[PDB]
This record gives C-alpha cells, structure tokens and sequence, in this order.
C-alpha cells in the first residue's frame, strides 16, 4: 500500500497547460518527492528548477513552421487563445 | 541575446544580517559631509 508543488510558483503536469517562461532550468524551487505508505506515512527521496519570466518556451500537452487552429464553435469549450 | 534568450551564467550569493555599520556610499578618517541646499526641492537621507 505505497510531486508535490512546494514553492514553485507553478505545478508539475500542469505545467503543459500552455504556461509560458523566458527561461527555465532544471536540477536535482524546491519541488519535493514522496513516497506514502497508505496515506499513512510520508518519506521524502527532491527537484530544482531556475526560471526567468517571458515568454519564448511553452509547455504543450503534446508534440516545423504552420500553426494548426483546434477550434470547436456553438459549445461550451475551454479556449486557450 | 536579443531580448529573446537568456542563459544563467552564474550566481552570486549574499548573506546579509540587518542593522547598521554597513551602508552603500557613492564614493569611498572623520567627520560626516552634509551637503545641504536649501529652496530647492531636494531628494534627501537626512
């Protein structure tokens, strides 16, 4: 019966949501890893980033020169403009 | 470069305790020099 945010002004995974940066670098904020048995006891076993804000690299949630537009009229969707 | 990217190539780490006997000074045995005007609006640090 066996990534949690910390500090970082963003949150792992959702980071692919489309989040911009001017830069960022990576090491092993501090963005702490635990290991739980049932909820019951936490053990730490951590990772670094260095960002500066911006823009000019995105998290996508997946994968030289077009840009497509995913577009979905008359329903309620969430846009990412 | 360019505005468009940037690249850490260092750090400088400080490790400071407040009070005082430190201070910046525009320039490097004793007494204070006081250059005062009057009248003018003045930026001051009195």
């Amino acid at each position: 019966r066996w990534i949690n945010t910390g500090n970082c002004p963003f949150s792992f995974g959702k980071v692919n949501n489309f989040v911009k940066f001017g830069s960022v670098c990576f090491s092993l904020c501090a963005m702490p890893i635990v290991a739980n048995w049932a909820y019951s006891k936490y053990y730490t076993i951590t990772l670094y980033v260095s960002w500066s804000d911006g823009d000019g690299i995105t998290g996508v949630p997946q994968p030289g020169v077009s840009s497509f537009m995913n577009v979905t009229l008359d329903k309620c969707t969430k846009y990412n403009i | 470069w360019a505005y468009s990217k940037y690249y850490t190539i260092g750090t400088l780490y400080v490790s400071w305790s407040d009070g005082d006997g430190i201070t910046g000074v525009p320039q490097p045995g004793v007494s204070s020099f006081m250059n005062v005007t009057l009248d003018k609006c003045t930026k001051y640090n009195i």
